[PDB]
């Protein structure tokens, strides 16, 4: 059988899905919990040209707000007491592929810049140093708080909104 | 505050993206045209860039009005 | 000689156990204090694949929340004032075998998300940055208090809850 | 010259003491203020096989009970504002000595446990994360309360009463 | 010029003072208000081997009682909503030198052990886990209140009498 | 078209920019956030000899300060668990062209001390061993705090104000 | 024009710099911040007898601990990912002149070390293997903090201490 | 004049240096920091059938350990980047004569291995490839830390023990 | 809201699992087929997918009714 | 409620402590076996494990009676 | 209750202190003995430690008596 | 403390700059001497040096005075 | 486990060295041959091969005893 | 501990130094020789070694009292 859409508002969001296929750009999508934003990333991303590539959810509440900023990127060798080797990331593993980070409001504002510098860039490195990797990955981030908001509290980087903010999709209760 | 600005950069932008996703897009209508000068641009430039990649994108015809803009501006 | 089960009801739980062997689902357990839960798993351990293997039984009461997402997973050096090497993991030294989280309602949400991820993907990582090791441990949470009412109250993740929900055994007072 | 024993229950006692020598098992002491209680600790390790081996004797009491579960065992740097170093701990201080825990009824539900934990595996945590460090202390806890009442008053874990009520010395006023 | 001194009873009182210049223990001035005890204290200390050292005077009354024990010794961070930086100490303030408790009488009982744990040990930990500190800080307790009352009354803490009341000096009104 | 400046303090500011043309000296430039300081530098650089030459722009928040003196500089093989290649830098990057250190007050005194080494010698080792590189990057800091304060909290090192020092713009809310 | 000496305690210490003119051993000054260490180092060379020889001056906290012991020696190739020739050396641009080490108490204690074997041998490896250079640098020690304390904190080798303290200068604030 | 042992266990431990006069047999000297060993080396050297011979005495803590096995036996050109000719060796210079080698304890495990390779055959290679060189080097470990212990610890290579474990002297503090 | 999902995609599982702990579980009775599609499902797909983890391991014979169901359902 | 167990169990315990302490302490005697009987043992297997290291140590002969047991139970 | 551990501890004392505070003191007179031998001593072996550094620091001579210690005694 | 220097050090600093940058200055006006003796220089030679290779920059025509120098001093 | 090897080797060792080192020792003492077979020999064969070298260089006149032995084992 | 080394030592180190720095000095005077001995050397030979390497490019005339000494010692 099928999945579910069939209402107008829904009617529609399924389409600027299928029209936004053809790209890549981030795409920031915001609905109370339970609305569809996860079930519509990996939508987007079933049917972004990379469909065949991995899919890297993600949920930023799902991680201590001090080893974010160590597993979403990756980790140079002896930079924290213990490292077995120089610690890969999901940036890295999404390579390729879309890296869907749920619960965008959750992050620190140390990882929020370090974001934005890889969705310009798209060059990162892990820890002090320079970068050595080449990351491809399009950016899905879904949150269920007012981000505008999160702009004035102080809580959230502008700079970072309007660059996840090229496509726009608001799932309706 | 460059009224001037905002339907010569958003033409240079529908063209950038028209070509980037190869759509059919020639330009705006006068009554999107209107919206696109009003809209306040907090963004600016930048916000413009988006609004427009996205317009592109959502874009069905050879023009963009009202229509595609409504959705965010 | 043996131990002890004879009740309808446990003469039950204890089969409910048997065929459960062959399986590694996680499984959440609830009764009253002293109602045995913790026998239970020790006895669906003895029954499991890995009897031979480890039995990591950690009450997650006895352990300040603060330190709770530092002893269960592991550390990453550091990152937190002192740090003698990357602090290993009760998930790491239960891989291979059992990880009995006695009291689950007690989970901090940082945890109860965190597990989560560990329960679906099985990979972690200790602090910021990324997963770099291989655990295969078998979930059992145990916990007196209502699961179902802690979610109306916030204080328990749902999605977590239908996670551990696989197999579910009520042993009454 | 020498010390004082002569009465009959403590002519007695004294051996109590003197036969426990040999061990290692937590103790338990109980007696009115005065009593001697703490006199009896010093001389159950000034006889048991580490007398030479320090004392660590800390007053449960002389610590607000938010900074005992930071003292007594450790600290791992940042998660409290301000950390010079992941503090060590009495229970390390008291690593391969005696480790006296003065009135024990005044222990938090939470160190209860934390102890608890400790007296069993013997291994412990500095705060969120796992152990890292080997601790071999032997518990001597002495209170001037009742122990199974403060149980019926859920104010005292009994897990843990019979943990430490392996040797009981009761010290009549 | 000068300051004041010439009763009998003073002109004794001073030349105590001038005796216990070559020591540390800590000293216990009682009189009426207003007699001259932090006027002793400071000469004490003025004469004390560490007179060129500071003075640090806090009176105990000063403070609200639940915050006596967050100031005199410090505070390890995030153990109490919003922490800048651990909290330092008049204790840590007064390493090295002499610090004078005024009004003795008002100490909580968990602070009147806390003293007394740092009166022998010297050593301290900012609220809960383990001393990291090194203070050499000469006590100096002044009370109007007659101490060994307290003492029948249970709001004063008789091992800590004992320990402030090495040097005893009694200022007649 | 065009770009934007026409206020008397602006219409100043250009031409600053203008002259400064010719030049290779660090500049410091500092205004509220919004007021275009990174709009000045680029704009200083577009206006310097090598326009043509790249621009590496670098927010200082926008890495964990423990992974920026690795990537700002570079990094020498095997110093930290995991090295693919000794890590290039954004010094390296940026050599022959303008390096723009957005957020100045944000340098680690350690980073702040070896890009003051660079500023003067123009040579830089990555780790620990010697300079083995040469890099010609004309220095562009801009920050929004107030430089002087942050010396006499000892959070900026001087003489490395000074030394970016040389030109100093200010741009007005 | 001229320089500026003209206190007693200066109008001395020029005089010390004057005699030690013919000498090569090592120099330790000591003076709080700005007093002018690194202003006698300078003068001390410029009377030493390689006044013409290279002045090769050194802040031990303008990098980063871990490539200190890479860039003041140098580094034997392939030992650390990423290496274009194994590293020169300040030791060696610093050969047959002058090396002034500023603040000395932070070297970690793997390089005080090192330091101290090239003060006695002159002769110094690059990384792990032997020595294969030959190198004339007089040492040239300042530091604000007190060594002396140091060495009783082992923040600071004793030995190497003596042999810098050969020749030692003290600024008065 | 002379030099100075007087002591009983020490008036002993010279002779059993003379004794040893005869002989090459590695020898193991152990007491705590500052006792003599580094003087009884010395003085076994004097005294051994080569005294005339060279002393080459290398603290192993002296030397980044990473550099250690470039040092102690020698290099073979081009195998780690930067190598003006294959590198020499302490061993070699020491050939003939003795190798004092300092803190033992801090040996790698890849040059506790290739220690006990020369101390056996003493022929050895530097680096990949074979050995083409003849040292005939009477080692001399002291170090000041317990032996034993480290082996338990799997820090220290038991067979490396007794192989150096010929002679033992041990020096009491 | 998709009853006719319900008895397909439990039948998928019942499928899947009944050859990951290889038993001999052929599929549901009416009497079960019944039930599970009266039940609710709050977690919907997912809470389905459980439930027949476990009906199928508790599976005694080759078919699954109102027993072992009602246990959970 | 397995009195036919605290005997048994108890006399595996005397073993373990009588060679963990190297006590040379064989058994209970009746008397004591009695007791043991009796106590409801709250604790249970634990507080049995308990009351018997302590009884080993404090043993002074081969065997325990009423005495050494009294002092607890 | 143990009269003859006063004059034996106070003279342990007398000598601890009188070597810690460098102060040239012997010991107590018979007077002085007397008295030590009389207070009640609450605090006991504590109570005389204090009462004597205080006495040996108070201490003007080689010897004390009723003069520095009824002070506090 | 050595205002005899702040006038000669700067017109050697003029020099350089003037002649780095090839700029047609040539010095200090009185004043712009003035202030340069003024101010407190608490960098001191160094501050003098960048405060006067800016001002070699920001000149116009053959001279300083409280023109360019005020910018900064 | 192989005490009967103890001697017979030790005695081998004790030869090759005492040629070694040309010392006129012959052999061990029993008191010494006791201790030799008393010690636990982790080492093994590989201990005592140093331990009589090391007693051989040791020796003294022509005999080994708890003397030198008592040094090491 | 070898007061009776200090003195003699002090004059070697003396004449090596006066040697190696072509400076005219013979040696110390009463009044430093005793200081010297009155030093405690807590480095010891090697303190004193570069004490007086240290006195003798100190020294002026011919030579060494309290003088440069006590800068040092
Ligand atoms: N439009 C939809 N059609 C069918 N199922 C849906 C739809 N939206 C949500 N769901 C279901 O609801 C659940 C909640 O999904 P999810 O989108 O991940 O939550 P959230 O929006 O908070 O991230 C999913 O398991 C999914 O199967
Ligand atoms: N004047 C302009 N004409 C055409 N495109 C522009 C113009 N200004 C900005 N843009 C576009 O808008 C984005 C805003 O860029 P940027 O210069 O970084 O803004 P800001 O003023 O914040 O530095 C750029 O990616 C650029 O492609
Ligand atoms: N069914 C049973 N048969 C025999 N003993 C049992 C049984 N259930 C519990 N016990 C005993 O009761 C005690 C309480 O055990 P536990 O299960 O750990 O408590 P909880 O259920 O609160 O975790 C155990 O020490 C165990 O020996
Ligand atoms: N049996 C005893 N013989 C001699 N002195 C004793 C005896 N019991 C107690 N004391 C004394 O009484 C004081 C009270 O001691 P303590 O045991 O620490 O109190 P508590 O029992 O409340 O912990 C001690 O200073 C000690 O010298
Ligand atoms: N013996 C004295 N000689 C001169 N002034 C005194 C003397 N005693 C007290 N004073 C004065 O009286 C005031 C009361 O002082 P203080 O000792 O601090 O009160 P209290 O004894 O209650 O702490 C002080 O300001 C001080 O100058
Ligand atoms: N003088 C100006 N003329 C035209 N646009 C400007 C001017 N100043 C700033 N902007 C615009 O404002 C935005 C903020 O720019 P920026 O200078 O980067 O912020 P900040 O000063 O905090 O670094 C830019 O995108 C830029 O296009
Ligand atoms: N005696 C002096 N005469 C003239 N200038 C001095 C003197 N001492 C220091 N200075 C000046 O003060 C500044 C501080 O110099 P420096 O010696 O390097 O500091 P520090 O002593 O901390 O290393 C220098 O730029 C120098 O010109
Ligand atoms: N027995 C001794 N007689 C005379 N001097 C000694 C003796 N032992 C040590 N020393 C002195 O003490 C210093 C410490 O020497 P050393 O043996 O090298 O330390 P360590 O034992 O830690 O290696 C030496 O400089 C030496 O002159
Ligand atoms: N339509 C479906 N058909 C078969 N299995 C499904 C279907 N939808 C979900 N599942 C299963 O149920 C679980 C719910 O998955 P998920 O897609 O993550 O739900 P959600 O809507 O919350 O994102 C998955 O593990 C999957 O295997
Ligand atoms: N049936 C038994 N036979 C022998 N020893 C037992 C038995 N049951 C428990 N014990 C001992 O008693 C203690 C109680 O253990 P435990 O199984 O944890 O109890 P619980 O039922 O509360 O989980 C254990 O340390 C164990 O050594
Ligand atoms: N028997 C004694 N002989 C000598 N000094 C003692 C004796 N008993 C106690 N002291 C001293 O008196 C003080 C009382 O010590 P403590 O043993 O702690 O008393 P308590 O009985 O209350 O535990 C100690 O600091 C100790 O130095
Ligand atoms: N006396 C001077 N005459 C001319 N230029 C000087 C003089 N002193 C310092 N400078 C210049 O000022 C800068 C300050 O240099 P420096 O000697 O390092 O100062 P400091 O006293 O802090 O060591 C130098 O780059 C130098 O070119």
């Amino acid at each position: 059988e099928e999945y579910v859409f069939e209402s107008p508002k829904m009617k529609e969001i399924l389409e600027k899905i299928k029209k936004i296929s053809c790209a890549e750009c981030p795409v920031l999508i915001t609905g109370e919990s339970g609305v569809g934003k996860e079930v519509v990333a990996r939508l987007i991303h079933k049917l972004s040209d990379r469909s065949k590539e991995p899919f890297v959810a993600l949920n930023v509440a799902s991680i201590p707000r001090d080893i974010f900023e160590a597993e979403l990127f990756g980790y140079e060798k002896g930079a924290f007491t213990g490292a077995v080797s120089s610690k890969e990331g999901f940036f890295e593993l999404a390579d390729g592929g879309t890296l869907f980070l749920d619960e965008i409001g959750e992050l620190s504002l140390e990882a929020q810049a370090k974001l934005l510098r890889v969705i310009e860039s798209g060059k990162f490195y892990r820890l002090g140093g320079r970068k050595e990797i080449e990351v491809n990955v399009r950016i899905l981030a879904a949150t269920n708080r007012n981000i505008k908001e999160l702009v004035k509290e102080g809580k959230f980087r502008e700079d970072l909104y309007y660059r996840l903010g090229v496509i726009e999709i608001e799932i309706p209760p | 505050e460059r009224k001037e600005d905002i339907i010569p950069l958003a033409n240079h932008f529908l063209k950038k993206f028209s070509r980037k996703y190869a759509k059919e897009v020639e330009g705006f209508t006068k009554s999107a045209q209107e919206l696109l000068l009003s809209y306040p641009w907090y963004g600016n430039v930048r916000e413009l860039k988006n609004v427009i990649e996205r317009a592109v994108l959502f874009s069905e015809g050879k023009f963009i009005d009202r229509g595609e803009l409504s959705c965010l501006v």
